[PDB]
């Protein structure tokens, strides 16, 4: 049953980038892994160490002003901004995946200036809070800061929450 | 003249009070004298940052700087202070305070506190009238005003006897209303002799402190007014139900004073007829979350609605409302956009609802320590080993 | 509403090199992150640690006196120059980003002399002041010798200015 | 005002190589920097702490003799050389830029020889002295065992020389 | 029209101006109570007339002291500025009146209808600073 993405947009602060993002980056939900070989076995197995870094990166390719005036922003985790994308599909009736992400500016890369070239900005958000959902439907939501990693409600850490005592 | 050098001044400076910077505002409304010193028109909210400027608006023997310095004793807070000119009879004295529209120019009195905000962006989060509380007359005033900025309003009933402070409790039953009954008694040491302070002004100032070094929704109930000694009336407080003074105060939902020389606060209770709020705890946090609610959504109350203004607002909330989860303030929360509600018609009339329940941290009371001597661990030790 | 690059110039002292630039680059702002993780918390977070070391450069393909003549200059951060760049729009009015930076100018590398090819000359100034502007609004501007990281004209070291003493 | 380079042309000792070079280098002039970072700052700011290795790079594709009798010669610093450039400039008046550079030959890298290409030699002088000159006008002298790091005539080096004694 | 606008004559001008025209014609009613405002709203609905009650009350660095202004004019001041950098089509209503300090008679404010003065003057169409 072909997906596929067909279109994409990309909010920061409810101001709608209707225009300059041709690439979006949702961050890459990673484990830790750490690959467990001990007694009694050989072959790994790898454990739920907690996640990895989750980076986030957008690349507007015109001076946009309301991108850029987050950066370094003291306040870490105020920029917030809204990665939208719809699914076509085959059967016309688009999926919409969306994904809000709350988190820290961190860096900005204006690439070669050439003068006959799309400059090309770049983003890269140290992802904070960051909730997918697809079809109006949460599918991640990975808060660090609070221990919330909930696979579409159900919360993975609830386990771990009670044994920290948080 | 511009002496240059290092003058060698020396003057009488009575130790430094000390108190730890707070943030939560108190609105004081109390008498004075309008003399040559005393620069502060009457019906005039003047903002407050320490006792020299409490001083130089206020008569140092006035009773608004006594409440100033009850207050700064415990915690340099931003006070709005409002001089009600000394009347003469009770009835004029009420009156006064308790103020109106009247003078077509400006809202006087208690009214005048309404003015807090937009003069000084010091809207009262603890209201406070220091010995003009007695009468129901104020006090109706203060819960009135109160309610019209969710603001904990802070009562001392009729210092004498027990009996005319429960039955004055009785007269109420207004949630925002928190009274403190025990009239505190401080060594005044300008006159060298125990005064007379009407409680309410050291509650209002630990109010703030407890606000800041603990939290504003955290309860002030077991913590120490700074400053002070005994009181008008030993508070007596001991274990095992009884009639233990304490224990009847705070069966009448009123907070009292109790340990040596007026050692702390107690009494997390509120004069409220509805038990679901009956803790200051629970609403000073239903408060005071949603003033760091507005006070951030602020961008929200215009601009024009777009596709995503729903959605701009519902994350925005579940931001501040994750963060008060994270720093103690709640446990657990949920917000959504209401939408049983949400239409057409009101969105063309600009309005739009959400829904924000959630639940407050109960103050841990009435710790019940179960003991049993008993002589089950005797051969344990002694005979033989 | 397409923004995207046209033309591009760039300044050394005044010195217009209308002309030998056919690539410009900003200096990447970025920050130092430092992915936390800690405890009661799984998945890091990254903090505001400080920028990372601003280096711009830009490359003219002629042996123009006027770059390579601030080469290793003793008086570092002596090279200023302003690397102006016009985004056009899709309608019309394009719009002025400029970016001066008082800088140490490094490094200069001539690339393959090859009798038959723009041998373009590279440059890489060591930016130490830095001045972004768009549409004639300061962006950003980063001082590191005095801590001004200014986004916008807030400054987000006036924080921590305050608590070193400065 | 385009410039770019047209012709190049290589000496070694007097004797035009005038045929085989298909690629000169001149030595990638380039500063040692250190990002410094310090008290009383965020962001590093960057050193003069004098240049990098110098090394300079041609590469004759005929088995020239005059050039593979330099190498390794017990006399490091007795391959000189002159690496001439002509600049063309869209106005015709050529700019002469000329690059000698007293240096150790260092190694010599014959490519694949395969029977039906270029077989290209390759030679890369550990530059010793150095002087690039820009329309008949000195722009660089860079002489490390001497201390003579001079921009067109002004020795940078001159305040150091003082200090050390030399 | 700076002032010269508690004045029910020079109102009536800007309005009939203001329609042959079509421009928000931003009077500043009778700085003087809220009573005074009311009554004097009541006597307009002409949809171009916008009307500011409270004078804003500015700190004079010449006279040094709390001058008087009479609000409209930063009222279409800050109108520009929302017409520029957020849409001549953004209503100024939460648009921050750059310059000045307090007004002439503190304005209320608070949540739950009541008699907040601000919702008052809101609901006599009229707005407050």
């Amino acid at each position: 049953i072909p997906q596929t993405l067909t279109n994409t947009n990309l909010f920061i602060d409810g101001v709608s980038f209707a225009g300059d993002v041709p690439s979006l980056t949702l961050p890459k939900l990673a484990v830790k892994t750490e690959q467990y070989r001990a007694g009694g076995m050989d072959a790994p197995v790898s454990i739920d160490m907690g996640l990895e870094a989750m980076e986030a990166k957008f690349s507007t390719n015109g001076a946009r002003r309301e991108a850029l005036n987050f950066f370094g922003l003291a306040d870490q985790s105020a920029f917030n901004g809204v990665f939208r994308g719809s699914f076509k599909g085959q059967k016309g009736a688009s999926v919409p995946v969306v994904a809000t992400l709350r988190g820290l500016l961190k860096e900005v890369d204006p690439g070669d200036w050439k003068a006959g070239e799309k400059a090309e900005f770049k983003y890269a958000v140290a992802v904070s809070y960051y909730k997918l959902e697809v079809d109006g439907r949460e599918v991640y939501e990975i808060d660090p800061v609070n221990g919330v990693r909930a696979i579409n409600g159900v919360d993975q850490l609830a386990g771990m929450r009670n044994d920290l005592g948080l | 003249s511009f002496f240059h050098g290092v003058t060698v001044t020396n003057v009488d400076i009575g130790a430094r009070t000390i108190a730890l910077p707070a943030s939560s505002v108190i609105g004081l409304c109390d008498v004075f004298t309008p003399g040559a010193q005393a620069s502060a028109k009457p019906n005039v909210p003047v903002l407050l940052t320490s006792k020299k400027d409490a001083a130089a608006a206020f008569g140092i023997g006035s009773s608004i700087y006594l409440a100033c310095e009850a207050i700064y004793n415990r915690a340099q807070a931003v006070i709005v202070a409002v001089g009600v000119e000394t009347a003469e009879t009770p009835e004029a004295q009420a009156s006064a305070v308790i103020g109106g529209i009247s003078a077509a120019g400006e809202r006087t009195g208690l009214q005048a506190l309404l003015d807090g905000k937009s003069r000084f962006n010091a809207q009262p989060r603890l209201l406070v009238a220091p010995g003009h509380s007695a009468q129901q007359a104020v006090a109706t005033a203060m819960d009135g005003l109160a309610e019209k900025l969710r603001a904990i309003a802070i009562l001392d009933g009729p210092n004498s006897t027990d009996e005319a402070a429960v039955a004055y409790a009785k007269n109420f039953g207004s949630k925002r209303l928190f009274m403190v009954d025990p009239g505190v008694q401080v060594w005044d040491s300008a006159t060298n002799a125990a005064r007379n302070a009407p409680a309410s002004a050291y509650a209002a100032g630990l109010f703030a402190w407890t606000d800041a070094e603990y939290g504003f929704w955290s309860s002030p109930s077991n913590k120490e007014i700074k400053g002070v000694t005994g009181t008008s009336r030993p508070v007596e407080f001991l274990d095992g139900d009884e009639t233990c003074r304490a224990n009847l105060l705070n069966n009448a939902n009123i907070a009292t004073i109790i340990r040596d020389d007026g050692y702390r606060l107690w009494g997390n209770r509120t004069l409220s007829s509805d038990s679901k709020w009956a803790f200051v705890t629970r609403v000073r946090t239903m408060d005071l979350v949603m003033d760091a609610i507005l006070a951030g959504h602020k961008w929200a109350v215009d601009r024009g609605i777009t596709k995503t203004y729903v959605k701009d607002v519902t994350e925005g909330l579940r931001a501040f409302m994750r963060d008060l989860k994270n720093q103690g303030a709640v446990i657990n929360f949920e917000v959504y956009a209401d939408p049983d509600l949400n239409s057409a018609s009101q969105l063309a009339q600009g309005k739009v609802y959400w829904n924000i329940r959630f639940t407050d941290v109960p103050p841990a009371e009435n710790p019940n320590f179960r003991v049993e001597v008993t002589d089950q661990w005797l051969t344990e030790v002694l005979d033989v080993a």
